[PDB]
């Protein structure tokens, strides 16, 4: 038979593609969700019968776009806010009478250019570095030698709001529905959505908070489980509740820097001074560690599983950072990772609070969070872990893992692992017996 | 079914759903891109004389080098996803041949009307 | 008569004037939006097989549930504004039925041509 | 031959190549502008009833005051660039007449649709 | 040579309350004498 080319339009095919995604959200937050497109009141999802597709969470560029959007939104929120450049001034400090706080005094500018005022304030020792004169009485803010410091606006909330990511028409997002999935390899159950489920921005360095839970079993994900350089993401079946407190009752005072500006600081503490801390229930955490170890043994030859604290590096690396009440906490997680698991009350984690932060580790940038008055309490769920393998060892007896990861993108991957962006190509051609009639 | 619900179905079975897929600062960029995407394919249909049609037969003969498969082997034994991969290296060649054939047809119909 | 000048006229009278009305940083947003609206309407007409026509007959039978009105009650006694309100809840259903009918029609045209 | 390679050829010779040219914040504005130019021409074809055609005959008689050249003097003795210059001042008159002829055709089509 | 001058100024420091004395060389083209024309004081052109 003589076959002829026939053109079809609306053909159900796609190819992998990278396209600009835009935010959507449920109908002043730092993420500017008011700018986002309202979500559909009844979101659609279409199961694709007989479709098997390859996913790779480590090559996923939705992650790169999310990271750029998170940084860009953060920066936009600081543009109208008060600069603290005038505060880089010699500080004179004494003990508050704990070691974590110093009572500092300094000369600061006023609404009038020719006038000056003396300001008394309390600072966390982490935000304070000694001046090279080394008299022990003179100090400066820690980032004055590396960056301008901008005060976050007190009106701007840092609370996470779920953000749905949507793709342009003519593009679609595939979702993996398999009961367990490594984020790599072939997914048997695939469905199509215009937008992702809402994903909360969460900033953390060792533990993943308030993320998605595994349906049945703990899922361990890595680009290469045998390569110690790679960061291992562990998703938990059940959450472990972590609760945090800042026992100090801070009294917040405000002093004008200049016209249109104000500086917020803790001027006094009511009651005794106590170290901030977070607790994890011991029995629930222990069950979690055992289950993680049981899963790790399936990749590592049933070697004894050892957990250990980070070997070193910056506070941002060695401790668990998070935003609680608008305050930035850094907690010592060695209480969580001290166990050894053979094949055969609560845990209290000390914490520190730092007002000057560099969340994206960018040179030349810094933010000063204003203090939040009164006692601060938070509650969140540990939903996953960031682990690294301690390599360089040939031991066949046991294996060692430590908390933490190389990048913030590792957090975004924990929610986006199941999503893939594809371009829809409605045209196609195929042979038929059909021939066009000509006038 | 639903959007792309036919993607795993055979090429013949999938044809019943063509209309399902025929329909359908960063937000502004998304909107402009969606328009460019849509028009790219509509432009080809307009050139091919296939505008306004979901299925459009042409005068271009099938070249067996593109595929030696029988019609049953294509229509009752393949998904469109598999088919696109098989002829991915010939798709642009086919497109040009359709365009050449349409232009000759447009010319021939003009000449017919000139005679009549 | 001019643009929308027929809006208060009956639907039958208005059908005569469709030819007239078929025609006709913030500026950038206005330009993109104007394009999206033009293409949105043309996309539906192309899928329906109605492209290039102001009046397009289909093979979809009228459901008395959509309206129980006689043709005279519709064409000589209503404005289009009133009519749209009456079928505002059925319009999307009607659109899908038109699309299915077009796809079945073209499939049948293909099968007919296979016999030539 | 390539894009616009026909530009120096005679109008008759050039007519075989029409499909070659049918194809194809500053960046965003440029993308929108390119779309508007494409659609501008497509809207004119839709207005003229010529949409989907590379060559479209009309019912408008050639008006000898626009040019007194014979068909051989136009089609075989001129390029399209020369031709556009010769009638550059009459193109708006021609476009308006085509639209008027289409309006009459649409009125006649409407009567035919009701008759059968 | 005549094309260069050795200039000094009190520049600001990382800390607002401190100042440092800085010595540097500038090309004569970038330097303008004070309007007093005593030749003892200069500013950027
Ligand atoms: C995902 O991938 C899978 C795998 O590729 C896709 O599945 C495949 O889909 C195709 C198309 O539907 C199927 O082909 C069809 O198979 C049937 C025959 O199968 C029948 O016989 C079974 C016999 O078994 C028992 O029951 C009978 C009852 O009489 C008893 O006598 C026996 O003793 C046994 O007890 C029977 O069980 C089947 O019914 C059940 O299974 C079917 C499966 O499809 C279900 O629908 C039923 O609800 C029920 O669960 C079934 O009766 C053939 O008859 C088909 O040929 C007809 O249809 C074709 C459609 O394209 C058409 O081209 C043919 O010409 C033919 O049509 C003729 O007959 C029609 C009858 O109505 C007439 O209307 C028509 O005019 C014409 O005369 C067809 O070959 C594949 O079998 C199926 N493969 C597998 C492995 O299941 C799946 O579709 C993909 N999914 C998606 C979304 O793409
Ligand atoms: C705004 O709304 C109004 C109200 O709905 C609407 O007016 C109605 O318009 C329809 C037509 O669209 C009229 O229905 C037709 O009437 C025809 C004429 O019959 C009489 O009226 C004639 C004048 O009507 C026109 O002009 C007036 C203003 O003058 C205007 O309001 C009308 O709308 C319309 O434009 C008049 O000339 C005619 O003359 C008779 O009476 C005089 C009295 O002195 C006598 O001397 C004459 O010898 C003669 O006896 C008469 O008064 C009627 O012919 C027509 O039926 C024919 O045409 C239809 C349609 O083709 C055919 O189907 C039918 O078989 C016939 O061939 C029909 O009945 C309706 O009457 C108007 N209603 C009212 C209350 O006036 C406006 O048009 C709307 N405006 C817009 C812009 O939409
Ligand atoms: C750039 O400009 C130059 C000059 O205009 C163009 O060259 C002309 O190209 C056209 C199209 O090919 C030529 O038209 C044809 O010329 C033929 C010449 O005859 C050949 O054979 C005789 C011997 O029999 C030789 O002596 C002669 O040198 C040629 O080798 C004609 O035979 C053709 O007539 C036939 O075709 C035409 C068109 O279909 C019919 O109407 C006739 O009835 C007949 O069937 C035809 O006339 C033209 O002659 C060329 N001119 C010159 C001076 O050579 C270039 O093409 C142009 N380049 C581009 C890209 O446009
Ligand atoms: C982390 O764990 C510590 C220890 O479990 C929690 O502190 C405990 O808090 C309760 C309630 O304030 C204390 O009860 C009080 O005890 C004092 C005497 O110490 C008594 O005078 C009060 O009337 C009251 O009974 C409890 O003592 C205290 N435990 C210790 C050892 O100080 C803390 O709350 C935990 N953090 C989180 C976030 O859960
Ligand atoms: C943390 O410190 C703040 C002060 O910086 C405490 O707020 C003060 O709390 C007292 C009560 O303990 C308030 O006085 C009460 O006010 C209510 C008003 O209805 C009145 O009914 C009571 O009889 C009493 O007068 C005081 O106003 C309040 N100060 C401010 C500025 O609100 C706060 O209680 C401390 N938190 C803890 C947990 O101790
Ligand atoms: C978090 O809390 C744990 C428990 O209080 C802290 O553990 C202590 O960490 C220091 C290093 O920062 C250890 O000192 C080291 O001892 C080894 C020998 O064991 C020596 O080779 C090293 O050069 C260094 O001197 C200290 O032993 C360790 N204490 C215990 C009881 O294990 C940890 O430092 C805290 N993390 C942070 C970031 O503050
Ligand atoms: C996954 O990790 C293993 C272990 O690091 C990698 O295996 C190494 O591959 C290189 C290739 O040159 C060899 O030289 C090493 O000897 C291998 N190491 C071991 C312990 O066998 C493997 O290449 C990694 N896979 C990918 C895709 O990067
Ligand atoms: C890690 O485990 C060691 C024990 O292996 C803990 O050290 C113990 O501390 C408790 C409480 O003071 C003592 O009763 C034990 O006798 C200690 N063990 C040894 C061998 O000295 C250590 O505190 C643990 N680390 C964390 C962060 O919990
Ligand atoms: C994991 O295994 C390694 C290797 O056996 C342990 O390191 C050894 O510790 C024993 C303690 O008696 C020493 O005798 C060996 O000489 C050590 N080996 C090396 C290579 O130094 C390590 O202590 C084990 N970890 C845990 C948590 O038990
Ligand atoms: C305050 O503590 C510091 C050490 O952090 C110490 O050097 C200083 O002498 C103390 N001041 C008094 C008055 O004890
Ligand atoms: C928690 O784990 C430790 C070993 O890491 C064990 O000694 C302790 O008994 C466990 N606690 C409970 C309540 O099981
Ligand atoms: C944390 O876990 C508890 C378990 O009861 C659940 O009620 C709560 O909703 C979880 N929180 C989040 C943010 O998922
Ligand atoms: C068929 O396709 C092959 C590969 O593109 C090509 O070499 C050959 O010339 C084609 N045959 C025809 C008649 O076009
Ligand atoms: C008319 O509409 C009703 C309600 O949707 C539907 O059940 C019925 O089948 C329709 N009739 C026809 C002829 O489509
Ligand atoms: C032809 O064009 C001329 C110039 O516009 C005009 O005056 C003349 O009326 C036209 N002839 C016809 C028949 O339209
Ligand atoms: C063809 O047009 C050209 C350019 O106007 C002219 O020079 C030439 O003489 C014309 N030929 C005839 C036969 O009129
Ligand atoms: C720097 O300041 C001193 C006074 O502290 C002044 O005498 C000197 O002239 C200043 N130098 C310049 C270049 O202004």
């Amino acid at each position: 038979e003589n076959l002829w080319v026939t053109v079809y339009y609306g053909v159900p095919v796609w190819r992998d593609a990278d396209t600009t995604l835009f935010c959507a959200s449920d109908a002043h937050n730092v993420w500017a969700t008011h700018a986002c497109v309202p979500t559909d009141p009844n979101p659609q999802e279409i199961h694709l019968d007989n479709v098997t597709e390859k996913f790779n969470m480590w090559k996923n560029n939705m992650v790169e776009q999310m990271h750029e959007d998170i940084i860009s939104l953060w920066d936009q929120s600081l543009k109208p806010c008060v600069k603290l450049t005038p505060l880089c001034v010699t500080l004179h400090c004494t003990n508050v009478t704990r070691e974590g706080l110093k009572n500092c005094s300094f000369n600061m500018t006023t609404e009038l250019r020719d006038k000056r005022q003396k300001v008394y304030s309390l600072f966390y020792r982490l935000d304070i570095v000694p001046i090279n004169e080394n008299q022990g009485s003179e100090y400066r803010l820690i980032n004055c030698n590396t960056s301008a410091i901008t005060q976050a606006c007190p009106k701007v909330s840092f609370e996470p709001i779920p953000i749905h990511y949507c793709t342009p028409a003519g593009f679609a997002i595939l979702k993996c529905k398999d009961e367990g999935f490594n984020g790599t390899g072939l997914c048997k159950n695939v469905s199509t959505v215009q937008c992702t489920h809402g994903i909360k921005p969460v900033v953390s360095t060792q533990l993943l908070l308030n993320g998605s839970l595994a349906e049945k079993n703990i899922i361990i994900r890595s680009e290469n489980i045998t390569n110690n350089a790679k960061i291992i993401i562990v998703q938990l079946v059940q959450p472990v509740t972590i609760k945090c407190i800042r026992p100090n009752n801070n009294t917040v005072k405000s002093i004008r820097i200049g016209p249109g500006q104000a500086f917020y600081y803790t001027g006094d503490i009511i009651g005794d001074i106590r170290q901030a801390h977070c607790n994890v229930t011991r029995s629930r955490w222990n069950k979690t560690l055992q289950e993680v170890a049981e899963k790790l043994r399936t990749y590592f030859g049933n070697k004894t599983i050892i957990f250990a604290q980070s070997s070193g590096g910056d506070l941002e690396i060695t401790t668990h950072s998070f935003n609680c009440g608008g305050e930035f906490f850094y907690c010592n997680t060695s209480g969580l990772f001290n166990s050894t698991w053979y094949v055969n009350d609560t845990i209290t984690l000390p914490c520190r609070i730092k007002q000057i932060i560099n969340m994206w580790q960018r040179a030349g940038q810094a933010m000063y969070a204003p203090p939040i008055p009164g006692v601060i309490k938070c509650e969140s769920n540990i939903t996953g872990l960031l682990l690294t393998r301690d390599g360089g060892k040939d031991n066949n007896v046991n294996e060692t893992f430590r908390p933490g990861g190389s990048d913030m993108r590792d957090n975004w991957r924990s929610e986006l692992y199941k999503y893939k962006v594809v371009e829809i190509e409605p045209l196609g051609v195929a042979p038929t017996r059909c021939k066009r009639r000509v006038v | 079914l639903g959007f792309l619900g036919a993607a795993g179905s055979t090429m013949g079975a999938a044809s019943i759903t063509l209309t399902v897929q025929a329909r359908q600062i960063k937000q502004l960029q998304a909107r402009v891109l969606a328009v460019e995407h849509y028009l790219r394919d509509q432009q080809l249909l307009g050139i091919w004389g296939c505008s306004g049609k979901l299925i459009c037969c042409t005068n271009v003969p099938w070249n067996s080098s593109w595929s030696n498969k029988s019609l049953d082997e294509i229509w009752n034994n393949m998904t469109w996803l598999q088919w696109d991969k098989e002829i991915n290296n010939y798709t642009q060649l086919i497109y040009r041949l359709i365009e050449e054939s349409q232009n000759q047809q447009e010319k021939n119909e003009k000449e017919l009307l000139e005679l009549d």
